[PDB]
RNA sequence: AAAAAAA
RNA sequence: GGCGACUCUCUGGUCUGUAACUGACGCUGAGGAGCGAAAGCGCGCCGUAAACGAUGAGUGCUAAGUGUUAGGGGGUUUCCGCCCCUUAGUGCUGCAGCUAACGCAUUAAGCACUCCGCCUGGGGAGU
């Protein structure tokens, strides 16, 4: 259970990378919890902004 | 005569309605556990769910549907069976949605 | 309504009628009208209300009279009550009470009748008659009672003892383990009578635990005198006469890749990459059919045994250890009589050319899976230097295996990866360690080659249209799969298939999607519960799990009797050219009984291997008391919770140990729901647990909710 | 809490049958086992003189036909009032066999008990009379309410 | 409770 | 008191590191001013408040163990990883000491110093 963002030297998550963020949502769209993706709290928060910015511009869907 | 459509299943604890619409939300057909002649306990069951689901589905296939988007409401036990019943009728299901507040 | 209700009843009353669902009824009866469909339902309401047609829990309809005599297999409980598994398994478990089981034993075939009452969720069965006796013999400890004897069955599933008269004591004292040839059975209130068969030895002996299971399951044992005579007469070296009509392959680079403890080396492997980008794969299989000829003593025993069985501490081989580990074994650096399959495979994994022939190979080296991984994955130079002649071949082997896998996945094969485990015991049978059986690249390499070899042989003999044995896997059970497809809709997935005709690819497409999610272990577990078993059969019915229409077992004749049969059929049809009608009719008569028997012997073996694993798994953890572990919720039954520790060891957690709350099983959403505290325990959740009760004898392990 | 052991009666000295003794003890009044030992030995000489068969062949046949297989037991859980069909334990079969044999033999029209007991045994053996009927009666009744159990 | 496949 | 969709605009504070600078510029703070619930009631006033983690602010000192948040230094090691040290915050457990007891325990209710607020039997009465 490793942080993908730390592990791969990533500092800035980008709301435009749709397939990158897609690894961190369910099929419905729900943001998958830290306990299940193993993300670091720092990045979980960066990740979540990005997902929501994604959702606003219809790159990702809304929940169920 | 339309191909693509939505199926708005309302499975409550008391009843299962199943409407099917077009993409614009105009009703093509519908059925329900009560209109299936089930009464009381039986309207709650997932048996009555599939009955209604198929009854309205076969009504939709007459108008010539093929693909269904599904939307579900309510906490009833019928959605599971009803959605399989839309696949078992012949109509292929794409996007599922659970719009339960 | 009345008209149809009678017409439907008349149709259902026909002798050939079987249980039909609402949709299936209006297909043979035939209905197409929308208003006649509105007529069906209130009619089904009426017939079911009047008690003229009963709903089977699988939503199939049949007259109370049709089900009345379910005639299911007795699924009896250890405490003394029972459930039932009806002929068609579509029907649910019918409850048989202690008072009305009327001399029925766990696994016998009966004719249980329905009750017009039910004090619970279950239909009330009653053994009005026993259609068939099963449990012919029991194993157990003999105990002296009131100047009498009484063998107590090994299992607690038989709630009574077995009356031993003195003429059937035959050794059995307070201690001695013995099998019982039951010479009589229960009678209202009386118990079953018997004798004493094999004095296994004192019950509290190390190696009786195995030996007790050896006789419990009815596993094979010691080779008959005529088989051991034939084995002793079999040459330790190849005769120069046997080299005739065989292709020399000794000067080629041919090697074996197996587990570290494998002595029964069935298969050899060589790969050459051709200039056009295709690969040439040489699969060479130990020619057991040469030594073990048809109707020989070893052959009749090998049929009786059916397969090798691999218990934790020992192997019970299908053919004698002198042959299996000696002349048949592809031991390193010797001539070896082998039936070969040589295949040219293109860049899409398709076998362009193939040839099946008799041959003799010189095993250049005996390799381990661990060594081959270190060569290919870890890039280990020390092992490369040691096996320098093989290193170029292993690289060509890795590429071909990838091509074959890529084909096999694109064809739609279903590749679960449930972590199997290898219990590690010493020679005395003490469990020193238990670890996961890691199928890495080298195992997956050999797997793919054996698969393509097996597919190629099976395909060839399908098109030859001669009697042949296949390894089939049917399509999954449509009722169990229906529950699986519902279950995966809880998470919002849609599977492009029906419960009647689902394509393997669709089930893989779920397994890929769920990879690394909270719906991974749950789905995968419910997909298994909908899967079936594979079996041998003379008909080419296809292998659902491998998504191919032509499959057989060719690549392990030392340890599987259907592989030794294929070898004989290869020698009959291809080598000897005997495709005459009389030869076909002879094999067509013999194969169904061999296939059904060998499939029964495989299931018996696997059950026994698992039983010994679970046994020594407890033996390993007879010192884990108190010690907390972080292990995931593997199953949620209504009678508790089941937690797999990382090392594939499961244990129980009843509401007895769910001390905080009064939890409840949600079947639809596979989970434990507490209310008084408002808790949620789904399956696949990483949680902590403590070992409380490892009772080895019944193979129990218990946990308690340390937490989540 | 643990089923009390039934009293081990001696075998009847002339037929070596603990069944026949149990009949004597069933027939015995006011501890007059003598009167009942006489009556039976008088009744079995009557059976042997009429039939020609051994009294034991007839008496065992008589019991077979009187002995019940299923009985009605009152169960009143909540409402219920269920006449639960209960299988008669092999000891209670003989019990009810001998009880009915004696009870109906005493009620018969014949002058002496030795004749009354003889005739009830002879009727029981021919699958007829009143004691056989009584078994049928409770089985007819147990069949009537057989849907419980 | 326990799928392929291998040992 | 509070503050949770996203973006932009404007704007306040805190933490870490380095020490380039200033050189005690510091602490507390009656009164006063401002902020400040459902109140209560016509955006305005009102502004009392389990507005009680039931614990004033500032500072220094006095065992440990373990988790988490935001940083820093180092170590091997390719970064990562894993270990060690460290600053600030936030938890759990736990000495010495303290306590009527319960407990608190480097986020003290310990050991000290400065300054503020406050208490002096229960009703009557927050009249």
């Amino acid at each position: 259970k490793v942080c993908y963002f730390t592990s791969n030297g990533i500092t800035h998550i980008d709301y435009k990378d749709v397939d990158l963020l897609k690894k961190f949502v369910s099929e419905r769209g729900k943001i998958l919890p830290r306990r299940v993706t193993g993300t670091n709290a720092k990045y979980q928060r960066k990740l979540t902004a990005a997902i929501k910015r994604a959702r606003q511009m219809a790159l990702l869907p809304y929940v169920s | 005569n339309i191909e693509s459509g939505i199926a708005h299943i309302r499975s409550t604890f008391n009843n299962t309605i199943v409407t099917i619409t077009d993409t614009h939300g105009n009703a093509i057909s519908w059925s329900s556990a009560g209109a299936l002649g089930f009464r009381g306990s039986r309207k709650s069951t997932p048996f009555a769910a599939q009955m209604a689901a198929e009854t309205a589905a076969k009504g939709s296939i007459e108008h010539g549907l093929k693909t269904l988007e599904v939307t579900v409401k309510g906490p009833g036990s019928g959605r599971e069976a009803a959605i399989r019943a839309l696949q078992a009728a012949g109509l292929e299901v794409t996007a599922i949605r659970d719009v339960t507040p | 309504k009345e008209a149809f209700m009678e017409k439907l009843l008349s149709f259902m009353k026909e002798e050939a009628y079987k249980p039909l669902t609402v949709q299936e009824l209006e297909e043979m009866l035939n209905i197409t009208e929308a208003e006649e469909f509105k007529e069906l339902v209130k009619a089904l309401v009426a017939l079911e209300e009047k008690g003229l047609i009963v709903r089977t829990r699988s939503d199939r309809y049949g007259i109370p009279e049709k089900m009345n005599l379910i005639k299911g297999k007795i699924s009896a409980h250890a405490k003394g009550f029972a459930f039932l598994l009806p002929e068609d398994t579509s029907l649910s478990d019918v409850f048989i009470p202690p008072n009305e089981l009327n001399t029925a034993m766990n696994g016998d075939i009966v004719m249980v009748r329905l009750n017009s009452q039910s004090s619970g969720s279950r239909q009330e069965g009653t053994v009005i008659r026993i259609l068939e006796r099963a449990i012919q013999r029991v194993v157990g400890t003999y105990t002296e009672t009131r100047n009498f004897g009484f063998v107590i069955p090994d299992d607690k599933k038989i709630t009574s003892d077995i009356f031993i008269p003195k003429n059937g004591k035959n050794g059995a004292a307070e201690g001695h383990k013995v099998v019982v040839k039951l010479t009589s059975y229960p009678e209202g209130r009386m118990n079953a009578e018997g004798e004493v068969e094999t004095i296994l030895g004192h019950k509290n002996d190390p190696g009786i635990d195995i030996l007790s299971v050896i006789h419990k399951h009815g596993l094979p044992g010691e080779f008959p005198a005529d088989a051991m005579e034939q084995a002793s007469s079999t040459p330790d070296t190849i005769d120069e006469k046997d080299l005739k009509d065989r292709r020399d392959l000794r000067d080629q680079v041919i090697v074996t890749i197996d587990g570290a403890d494998a002595k029964d080396l069935d298969d050899a492997v060589t790969v050459t990459k051709l200039d056009d980008g295709s690969y040439k794969l040489g699969v060479h299989i130990a020619d057991v059919s040469h030594y073990v000829t048809e109707n020989s003593p070893i052959d009749k025993e090998a049929l009786e045994r059916g397969t090798s069985v691999y218990l934790v501490d020992r192997v019970i081989p299908m053919i004698p250890h002198r042959l299996s580990n000696g002349i048949c074994s592809l031991n390193p650096k010797v001539d070896r009589l082998t039936l070969s399959c040589e295949m040219t495979i293109n860049s899409q994994g398709q076998v362009t050319e193939h040839e099946i022939f008799q041959s003799v190979i010189k095993t250049t080296e005996r390799m381990t899976y661990s060594d081959v991984n270190k060569i290919l994955v870890d890039d280990d130079e020390e092992l490369k230097q040691k096996y320098e002649p093989l290193v170029p071949m292993f690289k060509d082997m890795e590429r071909l295996a990838q091509i074959l896998r890529d084909k096999r996945m694109d064809r739609g094969a279903v590749d679960f990866d449930f972590k199997e485990a290898k219990v590690l015991v010493d020679d005395e049978g003490a469990v020193k360690d238990v670890v996961i059986r890691e199928r890495s690249v080298a195992e997956k390499l050999i797997e793919e080659f054996m698969l393509v070899a097996n597919e190629t042989v099976a395909e060839h003999f399908h098109w030859m249209n001669v009697p042949f044995i296949y390894r089939i896997h049917e399509e999954p059970n449509a009722e169990k799969l229906q529950k699986f497809l519902e279950f995966v809709t809880t998470f919002g997935y849609v599977v492009k298939g029906t419960a009647g005709n689902i394509h393997p690819r669709a089930l893989q497409s779920i397994l890929d999607a769920v990879r690394d999610r909270p719906e991974e272990t749950v789905i995968s577990t419910v997909m298994l519960r909908s899967m079936k078993q594979a079996k041998y059969d003379p008909q080419s019915l296809g292998h659902f799990g491998l998504s191919t229409e032509f499959y057989t077992h060719f690549t392990s004749p030392i340890r599987r009797y259907p592989d030794l049969i294929v070898h004989r059929l290869i020698r009959t049809y291809l080598i000897n050219g005997k495709v005459d009608e009389a030869t076909q009719e002879k094999w067509a008569e013999r194969l169904p009984d061999i296939a059904e028997h060998t499939s029964s012997m495989e299931r018996r073996a696997v059950d026994a291997e698992r039983e010994t694993d679970d046994l020594k798994k407890a033996e390993y953890m007879l010192d884990k008391i108190g010690e907390e572990f972080d292990g995931m919720i593997s199953s949620v039954t209504n009678f508790g919770m089941f937690v797999e520790l990382p090392n594939t060891i499961e244990g129980l957690v009843h509401v007895s140990f769910m001390t905080d709350d009064y939890y409840r099983f949600d079947e639809q959403h596979f989970a434990m729901i507490g209310e008084r505290t408002g808790n949620v325990f789904r399956i696949g959740d990483e949680i902590t647990v403590k070992v409380v009760d490892v009772n080895k004898d019944e193979r129990n392990i218990d946990f308690e909710i340390v937490g989540m | 809490k643990g089923p009390v052991a039934k009293r081990d009666v001696l075998p009847d000295p002339i037929y070596n049958s603990k069944l026949v003794s149990r009949l004597i003890n069933k027939m015995m009044i006011d501890g007059k086992k003598g009167k009942s030992q006489t009556i039976l030995y008088k009744s079995f000489d009557i059976i042997k003189e009429r039939t020609g068969n051994d009294a034991m062949e007839v008496f065992e046949q008589a019991l077979k036909n009187i002995m019940p297989v299923l009985e009605v037991k009152a169960r009143r859980v909540g409402g219920a009032n269920y006449q639960v069909p209960v299988e008669v334990r092999p000891e209670r079969r003989t019990t009810l066999g001998l009880r009915w044999l004696v009870n109906y033999a005493r009620l018969r029209g014949e002058k002496t008990m030795e004749e009354r007991l003889a005739n009830e045994i002879l009727d029981a053996a021919n699958n007829t009379g009143a004691a056989v009927k009584k078994r049928e009666d409770t089985h007819k009744m147990a069949e009537a309410n057989k849907a419980f159990a």
